[PDB]
């Protein structure tokens, strides 16, 4: 009697991922008093109106 | 706005076998082979 | 691999085992925020 | 799901001689095609 | 279908310059 094995295993596992996020604005006011220009001019970024 | 959404998956699996044998003597082979591709693919974009 | 033969009696066997493992990752990360 | 499996087998007899054999190749293949898109808009104009 | 798959052409330049040009486009079908 005689035997012979050969095996073999060869597993190859590549993975990406990516991600791009990007937010711009830019309000702009004229006329009013500076303090309610600054406090509406700031993005707020829930409620862009 | 607008927000598209993409899910896709390929699995394949592939299989061989083959079993011999030959007598008169006595000979035998065996041969196994499994094989798996696998893609996953998730795409999103979401613009406002 | 392995092999074999046997057959007064003689045995002989021979026996490999080969393993080789790669692992890489890398995680890149930027923000880049500017309010004027 | 796909199949292709096969057995066969011979002796012969004169001194004998024999052979048999098995073979199965199979394939198996799945998709999924998930996917979505929604879309809108909004005018608003007041005087 | 996800029909973003067959991606948009851009769109074809304005047809006419003014009084209600239109522009249009073909899917990568």
């Amino acid at each position: 009697s005689s035997h012979g094995c050969k095996e073999l295993e060869n597993a190859l596992k590549a993975a990406s991922g990516t991600q791009n996020n990007v937010l711009r604005g830019e309000p702009f006011i004229r006329g009013g008093g500076a303090g309610f220009i600054s406090g509406l001019s700031y993005l707020e970024l829930d409620n862009p109106a | 706005f607008y927000n598209s959404t993409w899910s896709y998956v390929k699995h394949t699996s592939t299989e061989h076998t083959s079993s011999s044998r030959k007598r008169s003597f006595r000979s035998s082979s065996s041969s196994s082979r499994s094989y798996t591709s696998h893609t996953n693919e998730i795409h999103k974009g979401k613009s406002y | 691999m392995a092999s074999k033969s046997g057959f007064i009696s003689s045995q002989s066997d021979r026996g490999k085992h080969y393993i080789r493992r790669t692992k890489r990752f890398s995680h890149t990360k930027s923000v880049f925020l500017h309010a004027r | 799901e796909a199949k292709h499996c096969v057995r066969i087998e011979t002796k012969k007899r004169v001194a004998k001689k024999t052979k048999v054999e098995h073979r199965c190749t199979t394939n198996k293949l799945s998709e999924k095609h998930e996917g979505s898109f929604i879309q809108g808009a909004e005018k608003s104009i007041s005087l | 279908c996800f029909c973003d798959h067959y991606a948009w052409t851009q769109w074809t330049s304005c047809s006419k310059t003014c009084n209600s040009g239109t522009q249009s486009r073909h899917r990568q079908i």
